[PDB]
């Protein structure tokens, strides 16, 4: 049996590493934490250091109250009995204000206003979040792609929680915090607006999510077909290409008439990856404020 | 269509779709194009994707920058030949295809440094220069004897080359019977509690393996060759492959 | 034509049927035995489904449309209008999808690389089996394969996730979704990451792999490494798919009540089952 590399055979230690400088204040990195020979069976065994300025001090905190406002709701209806709370875990359920009440804030608490605050709390740790992709970049003299591309998740999240909610008139068209609920709030947007089968930027979002899996699968298995020469050495083989990124084009272009480049195919995998939630995010905006039903809107439109 | 939003909306996204493939082929480009013939020679039919606009990367550590596209060329000689009169068919070697580095032995001309790694230090070492770096986990090879495909004995493991920058093994250094010493590839190597066997390569083949001229690194273009020729193996040690 | 550095590896071999016979190229594309059979396969599948066209009354590809032998068939034979055209075109699309797979075999073995792209491929065929093979062999008839159209095949997924309520509910279903959504995650992640560090802010050097590290260290307070990523995309998309494969193959055999329901199991357990409040009780 031929040694696959999926697993490492040896894990070697060193000195931790504490990453480059560049112009990233120092001041804010923590040291380095534990390191797990566990993971290093798969990938790196180090873990840490983090780096939390005020906007990550920020961005957790905030996140966590997010955790903390579902939480108290949860236990709540639970009658504060664990037993109970770890019975129906998955059923529990924070919802929005009925709609009633608009787009104000004056719901109770037991009653919209808990899942106003939840929403607050997690708009607030995710746009955050995103100015930290970006600052990150930004310290280590990097492009912003990560920023770019978390983006395109960040939008269909926006959609669905506060522009569309907010462009149908209520935030009972938001969606509520639980396991169980959310499952059943997606299945009801798409029977309520005449199955979203019939959207095609649904569609166009299936064709992406499905690419994204065999496009990952391609290339992780190709980088890995191609690690006996190096292959994964990616940035060194976009700068001077050697045999590894030469057999992995040639093994495409022999099977399907034509190839990547090292770089290219990271160019094919963040846009198959991030057209996943662009056209998601359309498909869902124009549901309900212009299209009311997706079937119909099909007879109309091809 | 297409006084309706949702229209224009799925037709704009179509037309944008087009575009952002046209780019991404045409980015896939820059590397091994114009096509050529078998030859060498431009060929007549590029396809419909023209070359894009070149762009410049800026290498770290005052090694320069690469153009691409740029004019493309292998930079080595290879000793193939025609099979055929006529486009499409096998090439076949004029000489030893392990030797030449044709073939699944193929390298490519690299540069003759080492990959230097974020503060311009050889990247790849080996663990008895590597400060602090110790085997963590996993068998320990340094010691072994290494086992050939035709089942003798090729050497012994004398060091584990090291990437430090991302704490990996990468290669084993191996002495051969005449006390020099080669690397291979450890994703060509299989570690077991009592060898390491190479199914690649014969043991007779061992020798053979591309050399590096310094033993504290390697160089880009030597990991080429020594890559290629242990994956050449495959293929040409198949002969003198005892099954397994 | 080939690409500037292709010929070196044009070599003779590799090939795992009829030595040298098959082995050339058609402009970019490798032959072989496989690419034979898979042209053979593909050619009379594509002939057949054009027939049925024919038979259905329709040329359109948002309407042409081959659906499987009806239940009442079991797992026997059909006439070519009803049912036979379906059977024999499976059984060319998975001679043609294996034989592309042995294909990809063969040009690993001319380029010497490893085998992971047709074993990863082969997680696709076996999910396709699941669905038109294995999964109606297990209920006793290919009228509960899928048809083959464009929309038609929609239908199909609808009205076979509705005969178990919303199918949301099957658990290995939400493990599948889960690794499909995570692997999108990774593809964005790493594609941006080395793009942002191939294309840096403008004027600078290319940064280093080590970079890439501190960027994610920074962000999360851990790296997977180069090797690492590679290593992930792969599991997560073949999980993913795996996860399918077994969220069907489960789903009319050993459940085929409403899956909701299935959740009860948990629910019930003794030591809470009865304890008043919460949503169940
Ligand atoms: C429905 C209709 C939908 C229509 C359109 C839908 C999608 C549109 C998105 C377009 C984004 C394009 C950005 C861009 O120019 O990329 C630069 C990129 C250069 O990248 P680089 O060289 O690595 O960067 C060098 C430096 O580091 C410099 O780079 P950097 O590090 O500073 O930044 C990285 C760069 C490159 O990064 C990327 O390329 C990653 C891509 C991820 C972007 C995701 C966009 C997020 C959108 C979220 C909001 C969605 C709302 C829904 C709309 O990204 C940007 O250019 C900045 C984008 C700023 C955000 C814009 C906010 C808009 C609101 O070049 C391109 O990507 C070109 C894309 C080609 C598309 C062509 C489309 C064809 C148009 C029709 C004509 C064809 C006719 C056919 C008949
Ligand atoms: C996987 C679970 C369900 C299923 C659920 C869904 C749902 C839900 C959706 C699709 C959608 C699609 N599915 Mg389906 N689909 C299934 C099985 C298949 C099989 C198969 C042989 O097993 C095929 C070929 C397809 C093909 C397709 C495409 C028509 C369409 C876009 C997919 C895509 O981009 O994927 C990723 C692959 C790529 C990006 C690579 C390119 C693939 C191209 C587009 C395939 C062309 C197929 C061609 C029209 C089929 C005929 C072959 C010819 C005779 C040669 N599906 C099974 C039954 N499929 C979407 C759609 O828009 O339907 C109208 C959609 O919303
Ligand atoms: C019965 C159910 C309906 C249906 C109803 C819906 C609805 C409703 C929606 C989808 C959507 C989608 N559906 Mg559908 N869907 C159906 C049938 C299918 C089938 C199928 C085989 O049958 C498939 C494959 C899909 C597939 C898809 C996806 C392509 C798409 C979601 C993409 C994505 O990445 O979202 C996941 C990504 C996100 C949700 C982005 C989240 C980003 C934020 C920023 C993350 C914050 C995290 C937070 C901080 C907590 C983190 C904690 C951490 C531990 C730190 N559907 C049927 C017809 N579907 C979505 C869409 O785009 O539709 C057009 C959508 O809204
Ligand atoms: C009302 C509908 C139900 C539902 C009912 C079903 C049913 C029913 C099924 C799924 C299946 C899936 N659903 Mg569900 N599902 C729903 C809601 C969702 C949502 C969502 C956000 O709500 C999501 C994300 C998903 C997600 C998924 C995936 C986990 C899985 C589909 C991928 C797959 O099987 O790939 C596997 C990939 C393949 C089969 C591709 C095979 C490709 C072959 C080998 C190659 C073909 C080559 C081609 C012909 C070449 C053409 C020529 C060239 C292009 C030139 N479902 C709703 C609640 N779902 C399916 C599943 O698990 O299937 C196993 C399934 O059967
Ligand atoms: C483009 C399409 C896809 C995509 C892309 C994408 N997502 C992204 C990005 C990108 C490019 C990022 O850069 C960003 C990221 O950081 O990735 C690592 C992100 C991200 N995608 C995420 C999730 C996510 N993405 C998803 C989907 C997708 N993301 C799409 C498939 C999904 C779903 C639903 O499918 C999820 C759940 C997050 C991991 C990350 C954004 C993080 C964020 O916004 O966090 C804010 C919330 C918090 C900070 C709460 C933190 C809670 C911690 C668990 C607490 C830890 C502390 C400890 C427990 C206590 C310490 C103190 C004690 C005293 C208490
Ligand atoms: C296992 C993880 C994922 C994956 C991986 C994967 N797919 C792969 C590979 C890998 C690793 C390849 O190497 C191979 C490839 O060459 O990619 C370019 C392939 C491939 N994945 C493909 C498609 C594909 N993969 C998908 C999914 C996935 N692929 C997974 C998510 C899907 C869907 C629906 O999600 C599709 C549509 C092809 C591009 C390619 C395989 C090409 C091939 O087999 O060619 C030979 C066959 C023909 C040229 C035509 C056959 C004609 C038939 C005889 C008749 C048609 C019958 C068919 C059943 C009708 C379907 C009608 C639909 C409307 C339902
Ligand atoms: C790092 O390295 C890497 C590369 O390179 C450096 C690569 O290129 C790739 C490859 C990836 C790309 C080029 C990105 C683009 C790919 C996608 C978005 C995935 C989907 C691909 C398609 C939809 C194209 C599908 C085309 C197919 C299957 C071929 C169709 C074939 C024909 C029309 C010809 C048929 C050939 C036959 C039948 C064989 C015999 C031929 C005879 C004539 C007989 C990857 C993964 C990689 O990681
Ligand atoms: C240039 O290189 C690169 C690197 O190196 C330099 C890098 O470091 C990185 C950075 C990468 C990382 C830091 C690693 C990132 C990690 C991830 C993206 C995710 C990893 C996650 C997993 C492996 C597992 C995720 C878990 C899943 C998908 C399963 C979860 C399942 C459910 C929630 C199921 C639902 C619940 C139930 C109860 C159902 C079942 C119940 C019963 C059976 C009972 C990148 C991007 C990179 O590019
Ligand atoms: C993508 C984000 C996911 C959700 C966002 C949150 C992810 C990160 C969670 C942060 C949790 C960190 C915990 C608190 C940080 C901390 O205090 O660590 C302390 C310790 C000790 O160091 P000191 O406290 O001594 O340093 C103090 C400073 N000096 C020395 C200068 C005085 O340091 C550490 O242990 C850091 C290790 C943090 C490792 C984090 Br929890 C890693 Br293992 C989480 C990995 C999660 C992966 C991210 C999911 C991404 C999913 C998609 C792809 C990424
Ligand atoms: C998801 C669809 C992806 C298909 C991309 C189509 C690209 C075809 C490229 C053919 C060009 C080959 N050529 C002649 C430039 O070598
Ligand atoms: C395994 C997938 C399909 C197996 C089909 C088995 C039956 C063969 C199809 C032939 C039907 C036509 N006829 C007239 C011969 O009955």
């Amino acid at each position: 049996a031929e040694y696959q590399n999926i697993f490492s055979q040896v894990q070697v230690r060193g000195p931790a590493d504490l990453g480059m400088t560049e112009d990233v204040n120092l001041a804010n990195r923590s040291g380095v934490g534990p390191f797990s020979t566990l993971l290093g069976w798969f990938g790196n065994a180090q873990l840490g250091p983090i780096y939390l300025g005020s906007l990550g001090v920020l961005s957790l905190f905030s996140g966590l109250m997010w955790f903390f406002t579902i939480g108290i709701w949860f236990w709540y209806q639970a009658g504060w009995n664990p037993a109970v709370f770890l019975r129906d875990l998955f059923f529990f359920s924070l919802e929005p204000p009925a709609p009633e009440y608009g787009l104000s804030f004056a719901a109770p608490l037991k009653e919209g206003g808990l899942w106003l605050i939840a929403s607050f709390f997690m708009f607030v740790a995710v746009w955050s979040w995103w100015g930290r992709t970006y600052l990150r970049a930004q310290a280590l003299g990097m492009g912003k792609h990560t920023a770019w591309a978390f983006l395109s998740a960040i939008w269909l999240w926006m959609v669905l929680g506060f522009i569309r909610p907010i462009l149908m008139g209520s935030w009972s068209e938001a969606v509520p915090y639980g396991i169980f609920s959310h499952l059943d709030w997606t299945n009801n947007f798409s029977l309520v607006h005449g199955n979203l089968f019939y959207n095609p930027f649904h569609g166009l979002s299936i064709a992406f999510l499905y690419g994204s899996a065999l496009l990952f699968a391609m290339h992780g298995a190709t980088i890995l077909a191609v690690s006996r020469f190096g292959g994964e050495r990616e940035l060194e083989q976009i700068a001077d290409r050697g045999t590894a990124a030469e057999r992995a084009a040639l093994f495409w272009r022999w099977t399907m008439g034509f190839n990547a480049t090292m770089e290219g195919i990271h160019r094919w995998a963040i846009w198959m990856a991030v057209l996943v939630t662009l056209t998601g995010g359309i498909g869902i905006l124009l549901s309900g404020t212009v299209v009311d039903n997706w079937y119909v809107w099909g007879q109309n439109h091809g | 269509g297409n006084f309706d939003l949702a229209s224009l909306a799925i037709y704009s996204f179509w037309i944008f779709l087009a575009g952002l493939i046209y780019y991404l082929q045409t980015e896939n480009m820059r590397e091994g194009y114009p096509l050529e013939n078998e030859d060498g020679t431009p060929a007549a039919n590029q396809g419909p994707f023209p070359l894009p606009k070149p762009k410049t990367f800026i290498l770290p550590h005052g090694r320069g920058t690469l153009t691409v596209p740029g004019p493309e060329s292998e930079d080595r000689p290879i000793a193939l030949a025609r099979t055929a009169v006529s486009e499409g068919f096998p090439h076949a070697p004029t000489g030893d295809p392990m030797k030449d580095g044709v073939g699944p032995a193929s390298w490519v001309a690299r540069r003759d440094l080492p990959e230097l790694d974020g503060h311009g230090h050889n990247k790849i070492k080996p663990m008895k220069a590597a400060a602090g770096f110790h085997v963590s986990a996993g068998k320990n090879p340094i010691g072994l004897p290494v086992r050939g495909c035709d089942l003798e004995i090729a050497g012994k493991v004398v060091d584990i080359w090291v990437d430090i920058p991302e704490q990996m093994a990468r290669f084993l250094e191996v002495e051969l019977k005449d006390g020099s010493t080669r690397l291979l590839p450890m994703q060509m190597v299989k570690v077991q509690s009592n060898r390491v066997h190479v199914n690649a390569l014969s043991s007779d083949l061992f020798a053979g393996i591309p050399t590096i001229k310094s033993p504290t690194e390697v160089t880009l273009l030597e990991e080429d060759k020594i890559c290629g020729y242990v994956a050449g193996g495959l293929m040409y040690a198949a002969p003198k492959r005892k099954s397994v | 034509a080939l690409l500037s550095f292709e010929r070196k590896y044009r070599v003779p071999g590799g090939t795992l049927v009829g030595g040298n016979l098959f082995d050339f190229w058609v402009g970019p594309f490798y032959v072989g035995f496989f690419g034979v059979a898979t042209f053979f396969f593909a050619a009379l599948g594509i002939i057949l489904i054009a027939w049925s066209a024919v038979l259905q009354g329709t040329w359109n590809p948002q309407l042409i449309s081959v659906y499987p032998p009806a239940l009442e068939y079991g797992l026997g034979g059909a006439p070519l209008a009803k049912g036979g055209l379906w059977q024999i075109i499976t059984i060319c699309a998975t001679g043609a999808f294996v034989s592309w797979a042995l294909r990809e075999v063969e040009i690993c073995r001319k380029l010497g690389i490893g085998y992971h792209i047709p074993f990863a491929f082969a997680f696709a065929i076996l999910a396709y089996l699941t669905l038109v093979l294995f999964r109606p062999v297990m209920m006793g008839a290919w009228g509960y394969a899928f048809p083959y159209g464009i929309w038609t095949h929609l239908d199909w997924v609808s009205n076979t996730g509705y005969t178990y309520g919303n199918f949301h509910y099957n658990p290995a279903h939400m493990i599948a979704i889960s690794f499909f959504f995570t692997n999108a995650l990774a593809l964005a992640l790493h594609g941006a990451l080395v793009l942002s560090a191939a294309n840096p802010e403008k004027g600078k050097e290319m940064r280093t792999p080590d970079h890439e590290d501190t960027f994610f260290r920074d962000l999360v307070g851990y790296s997977i490494g180069t090797l690492g990523i590679h290593r992930l995309g792969l599991l997560l998309s073949l999980s993913a798919v795996f996860f399918s494969a077994l969220c069907m193959i489960i789903t009319g055999t050993i459940w085929f009540d409403q899956w909701v329901d299935w959740w009860q199991w948990w629910v019930k357990l003794p030591w809470w089952a009865n304890i008043p409040g919460g949503i169940n009780g």
